[PDB]
């Protein structure tokens, strides 16, 4: 047909003006830093309450507090200094893969196989914590959601597209469409104006809050993506598959720059964090271990192998002076 | 050096504790279930998203997902602990019964569920009966290899029944039979039944089935079996 | 001559027995995973025997040597030693009991094992193995007949161990035992018959193996003692001549189970192989 | 569909810069914030609240 003609013809002046772009390559460039060396990180406190494997944890803006959630269907939140716990708040349904911590302090959030996200409130005035919202619009599982603001969140579920929702209204104001397959991945730009998606299609897409459209997309894995993260200078964006692979990203360039793997791996990888100078690259895997990579260098730095199952979350603090890592054995463990 | 608020937090930190163990006390004592199955399978009324129910003063759990779609190698990953996954077929329409099998296939060799067994449920025996009886049934027409077979020796009827409803009722268990024996062996197995919509005995049966998978997994367990 | 190698093979017991049993309740007490409610009668077990090992033995050269001291400086030292090696049964008798539950009644298992309840019953074994122990200091001694001679016949009598300490403390654990594990291996190649319909001969050959030396080892290890014992209290034609080594050999068969019950119960298990090996390649 | 081929059409006239500029900028930040990440150069153990 002519549409597929022209599809092609769109395609290969994509592809020929992502060639010409290409000045040098990393490794002829990196070849002249000093090697940061051997990273050795022993773990300091082991939380322990949970019943059930762990799916999720996020900390807050003060680095004092995080929360955790498990299939048991409740929610804790923690104190990082003294290993004490604050609130356990017990859910409507048993399974969650979402949590989220709202930046001023006062809110959570919680969604799962239920197809709805639930917003729980914390500084109340009756000393119980109560639901304040339901969002029901979606049609597939949520998979992570991450505030903006007091009043407004932004959603990724398997109905292969993303919604932003206001609180007030309960109205979602803006979906995004553009994907075939499954997301399973977001994070937030840290001005809070753009942010990028990683689907089931081996593929990642940046999106723009106001204009509502697809902005610049960019492939080359060869299976599921798994998780995202974005760099603290607001320019570049790690991500990671199921090939055993990590991969960095440019905005400014739309191509491909490092990537990060080895033959001894198999495994898949299942979360990524970034550290707060950007040098460091922390990478949970499905051999029931992390890696820390260079970013600049391509090289390994350490391993954290302290568990016994999968490590299925992975957190840097915004002073960036512990990591914390959970795990399908029940347990949180933070690192220094 | 501890403050006021200090004990206060303890002691807060203290009640929760004991509610989570009265939780787990609660929680470590139950049985998971998970059913499958596909549309027009009967499968809301074989005792809606959640139930319980005792059967012996031994507690169970039935789960069901069902606002998903035909791929579900995603969320599969989080049922790894589950006692036993409960299948059910329906027998009587003939042309959506191969696609059935597929999805028995991948179920069966999916990497994250290697350990766990299998329950089957044949629905709708009655509106197989009738069919079988009439003069409609073009069973050859949609599986060719039916002529050949005959009833095996180790059935067992029951009695007041046409030869002609067990031969093709025991026809269709031989297939699904097949799959489970191909792949896999010592870590699950399949447990045939044959269940109408009016049969007030399942509990039972998967009381004593699950009891079975539970005393296979702990005699493997001391290295005897 | 004899003595000596009496003396240097009980050392070498000793040393082995702890030497293997510290490692047990390492392992338990350093992995999350192997903290399960089964696993605590295992712990029990080991501590029971290294405590053995540790303090039990060196008594018993201490009794046997043949030096003066008082009355009651020697029925001490006679009653700590049973102490310590009745734990050992009843720690067996609670294990056994365990394995059972859970094979033979496969569904209430969870709810019936508990930490609770398992501590409960370790603490309930300990304080009745120190009750039963202690009963010469309540009045059945042989003071009135006897500046005392430590033998061990001198202090405590023989109308003791073979009625009190064998007819109520050791047989009706061995006969629990016994039918737990006939039970046990009925169940087992039932649940082989039907699944065969290597050959289904060749393992109930193994299933018969490994369900027979847990019994035989024991019964190889207890019933020499309390035969001689029974032996002396009932015939004295026979009892009063005899070998003197004769009796030095039950006492180390009797010792011998402490070295063996690790090999037997903890070290044949999965979790604790793989514990090991994850330990031993971590470092 | 109609709607596909023109989405594609606004995702090739963005302008693009050479990977060298974005190497250096990467670069720049990277070594400007060396001294303030507590995971790459460890604090002493007084500053430390992990203990
Ligand atoms: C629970 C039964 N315990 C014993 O028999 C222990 O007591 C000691 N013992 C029992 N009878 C005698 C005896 N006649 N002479 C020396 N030691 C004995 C053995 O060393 C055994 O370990």
């Amino acid at each position: 047909d002519q549409l597929r003609q022209e599809a092609e013809q769109l395609k290969n002046q994509i592809r020929d003006a992502r060639k010409a772009c290409a000045d040098a390559t990393l490794s002829q460039i990196t070849n002249n830093i000093d090697p940061v060396g051997r990273i050795q990180m022993r773990t300091r406190r082991t939380l322990r309450g949970h019943l059930a494997k762990i799916y999720a944890m996020h900390w807050g803006t003060d680095s004092r507090l995080l929360v955790s959630a498990s299939q048991d269907g409740k929610l804790i939140i923690w104190d990082s200094y003294t290993t004490n716990k604050v609130h356990a708040i017990p859910l409507r349904s048993s399974w969650v893969m979402t949590c989220a911590y709202a930046p001023s302090g006062n809110y959570v959030a919680c969604g799962g196989l239920d197809n709805i996200c639930s917003i729980y409130n914390l500084k109340t005035r009756e000393g119980n914590v109560r639901v304040s919202r339901e969002l029901a619009g979606h049609t597939g599982y949520l998979s992570c959601c991450r505030f903006l603001d007091d009043n407004q969140i932004v959603t990724s579920s398997g109905d292969t597209t993303c919604a932003l929702w206001d609180i007030e209204t309960g109205q979602q104001t803006t979906t995004f469409t553009g994907h075939t397959g499954d997301v399973m991945s977001l994070s937030l730009a840290p001005d809070t104006r753009l942010f990028v998606s990683g689907a089931c299609d081996a593929s990642a897409k940046l999106w723009d809050v106001r204009e509502g459209m697809c902005r610049q997309t960019f492939t080359g894995h060869e299976s599921d993506i798994n998780a995202i993260c974005f760099f603290p200078n607001g320019n570049a964006f790690a991500t990671g598959s199921d090939d055993a692979t990590c991969r960095l990203f440019d905005l400014r360039a739309d191509q491909e720059l490092m990537t990060y793997s080895h033959d001894n791996i198999i495994c898949g990888i299942t979360s990524v964090s970034f550290s707060k100078s950007g040098r460091l690259l922390l990478a949970g895997y499905d051999d029931f271990n992390c890696n820390v990579w260079d970013a600049l260098k391509a090289d390994r730095a350490g391993v954290l192998a302290g568990h016994d199952n999968r490590v299925s979350c992975l957190g840097v603090t915004d002073d960036g002076m512990a990591v914390a890592t959970g795990s399908w054995d029940s347990f949180l463990k933070i690192w220094n | 050096t501890v403050s006021a608020e200090d004990k206060a937090a303890a002691e807060r930190s203290k009640m929760i504790e004991k509610q989570l163990q009265k939780d787990k006390q609660v929680y470590r004592a139950t049985h998971r279930l998970l059913l499958l199955g596909a549309d027009n399978s009967g499968k809301s009324t074989i005792v809606i998203f959640e139930t319980k129910f005792q059967v012996d003063k031994v507690n169970f759990h039935m789960f069901d997902v069902g606002g998903q779609r035909d791929e579900r190698r995603k969320w599969i990953q989080c049922f790894n602990d589950v006692t036993a996954i409960i299948f059910v077929v329906d027998s009587s329409d003939y042309n959506r019964l191969q696609e059935a099998l597929n999805d028995f296939k991948s179920i069966w060799n999916n990497r994250w569920l290697r350990t766990i067994s299998v329950i089957l449920f044949l629905n709708k025996q009655d509106l197989l009966a009738e069919k079988v009886l009439a003069g409609k049934s073009k069973i050859e027409d949609y599986f060719p290899e039916f002529a050949r077979y005959t009833t095996p020796e180790d059935a067992t009827p029951e009695p007041g029944e046409d030869p002609r409803v067990t031969r093709a009722k025991y026809f269709i268990r031989d297939e699904f039979l097949r799959i489970s024996t191909a792949s896999g062996d010592g870590r699950h197995y399949c447990y045939p039944h044959f269940t109408c919509a009016v049969d007030t005995e399942n509990a039972r049966r998967i009381f004593n089935d699950c009891r079975d998978i539970i005393q296979r997994m702990h005699l493997r367990q001391y290295e005897l079996l | 001559t004899q003595d000596a190698l009496y003396v240097a093979l009980e050392l070498v017991i000793a040393a082995l027995s702890v030497a293997g049993n510290v490692l047990v309740c390492a392992a338990v007490g350093t992995a999350n995973t192997l903290q399960t409610p089964t696993n605590y009668f295992l712990v029990s077990l080991a501590a029971a025997d290294v405590a053995v090992g540790l303090f039990a033995i060196p008594f018993a050269i201490t009794i046997s040597l043949g030096f003066c001291t008082d009355f009651y400086g020697c029925l001490f030292l006679a009653c700590f030693v049973l102490v310590l090696t009745q734990s050992s049964i009843f720690s067996l008798l609670a294990v056994a009991v365990d394995r059972y539950l859970a094979i033979c009644v496969p569904l209430r298992y969870k709810s019936l094992v508990t930490g609770t309840r398992a501590r409960g019953v370790i603490a309930v074994l300990w304080v009745l193995a120190f009750g039963i122990g202690l009963t010469p200091f309540l009045g059945w001694n042989s003071k009135d007949s006897a500046l005392v001679k430590c033998l061990f016949e001198n202090v405590v009598p023989m109308s003791y161990m073979v009625y009190f300490n064998f007819f109520g403390c050791v047989l009706p654990p061995l006969l629990i035992m016994l039918v737990i594990y006939i039970k046990i291996f009925l169940v087992a190649c039932r649940q082989l018959q039907r699944t065969e319909l290597r050959t289904t001969l060749q393992r109930e050959i193994h299933a018969a193996k490994s369900l027979a030396m847990i019994v035989g080892i024991f019964a190889l290890c207890w019933l020499p003692v309390h035969a001689v014992n029974c032996v002396t209290l009932f015939q004295p034609a026979q009892g009063k001549n005899k070998p003197k080594w004769a009796m030095n050999m039950a006492i180390l068969l009797s010792h011998a189970n402490s070295v063996v019950n690790p090999i037997v119960y903890a070290y044949r298990n999965r979790d604790f192989r793989y514990t090991f090996h994850k330990i031993i390649s971590r470092y | 569909a109609r709607k596909l081929v023109e989405q594609l059409k606004m995702e090739a006239n963005i302008d693009r810069i050479k990977v060298s500029k974005a190497a250096a900028d990467l670069m720049a930040y990277c070594e400007a914030h060396a001294k303030e990440d507590p995971l790459l150069t460890p604090v002493p153990a007084s500053e430390n609240p992990f203990r």
